[PDB]
């Protein structure tokens, strides 16, 4: 059966400014089947208040979802997105780089 | 400009874990406006954009009734295809469906779509003449024959050219402040030394709508497609989109490169340079 | 708005 690996991007809604409210996003796209696990991490621990968009797909039938949560960036706190899917032998972790 | 309305449906089986989950979403251009989730508590079609919240109870009761009919049918469709392909009842499978219409700058019908995919593969689709069907395998042909005998294409055509376009026009007018607008991209560049003789130049496009956009890097006026890292356009979460393009430049040659941005919200294409 | 007729595979 068809299986496509998810592309992953971790970024903020607005340019990051320490001490100012924002939203941390993790966009997963181009995957199949739709079964997928996405977590946002703060200094390694799982953030519990995370929401996501309603499942949708592109013209080529691949799925996409946006996971997000409110956050206020600091100079020292580090964030990341952890994803697991049938195409990944191990959970894939991508660190947030305020420049990407 | 041109516009479109599209509905996306996803049905996924989960043997030994209850009935299949069904998710439906509706879009006007790149703006979602409704949703339905068979696992949710409300069991109703729900608004996902401010401009559709004004529709009365007749609208919501009607879309709820129709969407649950779609759910029940696509839930059953999973069983039908498992049979067509003689697959076991243990595995999880996926049925996807999409239909909608396109309208030109003059707001008149341009094209219509109605197609399905099983486990990520094209299954059946209405052709451009709005009268015939494309079926790749034996199974698809069985569905194709049923639909020809039931004259499905004809009923569908009346929806695509009439009803579909009529509602799209209505939504465009009722939500004109957001649907008939354009947010030009806010741009900037970043420079980061990766070594003592090489640096990364990244061109940014932020807070734009619609999603369609073209971002390119040129050196001395020539395209650098193969040397440019371009990420997929992504949602900001507030209704706008973002995108960036980067090239690694030999320290000292920054002035040879230019970033070009094309977007409907720009009065003229932009040409940026690091300087 | 949704199409009121739902075909079956």
């Amino acid at each position: 059966m068809i299986q496509r690996t998810p592309k992953i991007q971790v970024y903020s809604r607005h340019p990051a400014e320490n001490g100012k409210s924002n939203f941390l996003n993790c966009y997963v796209s181009g995957f199949h089947p739709s079964d997928i696990e996405v977590d946002l991490l703060k200094n390694g621990e799982r953030i519990e208040k995370v929401e996501h968009s309603d499942l949708s797909f592109s013209k080529d039938w691949s799925f996409y979802l946006l996971y997000y949560t409110e956050f206020t960036p600091t100079e020292k706190d580090e964030y990341a997105c952890r994803v697991n899917h049938v195409t990944l032998s191990q959970p894939k972790i991508v660190k947030w780089d305020r420049d990407m | 400009g041109s516009h479109s309305m599209r509905y996306f449906f996803t049905s996924v089986s989960r043997p030994g874990r209850g009935e299949p989950r069904f998710i439906a979403v509706g879009y006007v251009d790149d703006t979602q406006f409704v949703r339905f989730d068979s696992d949710a508590a409300s069991q109703r079609m729900e608004p996902r954009a401010p401009w559709i919240e004004q529709e009365g109870p007749e609208y919501w009761d009607g879309e709820t009734r129709k969407v649950k009919a779609h759910s029940q049918t696509h839930r059953v469709d999973l069983g039908t295809l498992r049979g067509y392909y003689n697959q076991s009842e243990a595995g999880s499978h996926t049925v996807q469906r999409m239909y909608g219409c396109d309208v030109g700058s003059d707001w008149r019908f341009l094209r219509g779509y109605h197609q399905y995919a099983y486990d990520g593969k094209d299954y059946i689709a209405l052709k451009e003449d709005l009268r015939s069907w494309t079926a790749a395998d034996m199974a698809a042909q069985t569905t194709k024959h049923k639909w020809e005998a039931a004259h499905v294409a004809e009923q569908l055509r009346a929806y695509l050219e009439g009803t579909c376009v009529e509602w799209l026009r209505r939504y465009l007018e009722n939500g004109k402040e957001t649907l008939q607008r354009t947010d030009a991209p806010k741009t900037h560049m970043t420079h980061h030394a990766v070594s003592d003789h090489e640096a990364t130049l990244r061109c940014w496009a932020l807070s734009f709508y619609p999603a369609e956009i073209t971002l390119t890097w040129q050196r001395d006026g020539e395209d650098q497609t193969q040397d440019t890292e371009l990420v997929e356009t992504r949602p900001a979460g507030d209704g706008t989109f973002q995108k960036w393009a980067a090239v690694v430049v030999p320290s000292g040659q920054e002035q040879r490169y230019t970033c070009h941005v094309q977007h409907e919200g720009l009065p003229k294409p932009l040409t940026l340079r690091w300087e | 708005a949704l199409w009121g007729f739902v075909p079956v595979l």
